[PDB]
């Protein structure tokens, strides 16, 4: 009943911070790649 | 009962997020050298 | 309705339902007895809810924490002790400001026959008077004898 009810929502809390792991790493590794254009263009042509 | 074993799990990937998150930055900067190395070479 | 943390039990609430089945562990009876408990758990609200004040029996209300029952029992030793200092320390205060008040009662009375006698007297400081508590009759008597001197 009610306690079943709550530990399907923890699982689905369980799963979603699954996701969030697996967005994050994917975050990280699209944010390491951002903002690298500026960098490149201040330390190469600049230069 | 169920709810605190779902919930030891919630906790679990919560902390796996951060452990993620971390693990990858530090690979994702080896993309960004690589892209960085690339338009030097050119 | 007051004051119930005293009694407490200490997944369970003060309740004290004074005059259950769910997938929740309602298995269990709490200790909060002087009243009786119900079976509930804190893992369905709703079994709680049946067991204290749902239906039936009404929840009766006490006190946050039984640490503020211990705060109330000291409290009362407190104001026991406040109490007891003005029935025995101050009452033996009010016993002497008592004392004092009659002899300064009598002091004035004394100033007032003094001046009384100046009136009826010489003006230099000097009586002959005396103070009891007679009767009525008592007091007849001294008429008789002081009939010479009346006011």
């Amino acid at each position: 009943q009610m306690v079943r009810f709550i530990r399907q929502e923890a699982e689905e809390k369980a799963n979603e911070i699954s996701v969030s792991a697996e967005e994050e790493f994917n975050i990280e590794k699209l944010q390491l790649v951002e903002a690298e254009k500026k960098k490149i263009r201040q330390e190469y042509e600049r230069k | 009962l169920a709810a605190e074993q779902e919930a030891q799990h919630i906790v679990a990937a919560a902390r796996n997020a951060k452990m993620a998150r971390l693990r990858q930055a530090k690979e994702e900067a080896e993309r960004e050298i690589a892209e960085h190395r690339a338009q030097v070479e050119r | 309705a007051v004051r119930d943390l005293s009694n407490l039990v200490k997944l369970v609430t003060l309740l004290a339902v004074v005059p259950t089945s769910y997938v929740v562990p309602r298995s269990s009876k709490l200790l909060y007895e002087d009243l009786y408990t119900v079976t509930l758990f804190g893992r369905v609200a709703d079994n709680f809810r049946i067991a204290a004040r749902e239906k039936g029996f009404q929840i009766r209300d006490f006190e946050y924490s039984s640490e503020a029952q211990e705060s109330r029992n000291q409290e009362l030793e407190k104001l026991v002790h406040d109490q007891e200092s003005l029935r025995s320390s101050l009452l033996q205060w009010c016993y002497t400001s008592y004392g004092e008040v009659f002899s300064s009662w009598m002091h004035f009375c004394a100033v007032r026959v003094f001046a009384e006698s100046i009136l009826r007297y010489g003006l230099p400081p000097s009586f002959l008077a005396c103070v009891l508590a007679p009767s009525v009759k008592g007091e007849k008597k001294v008429r008789s004898i002081l009939e010479e001197l009346c006011g």
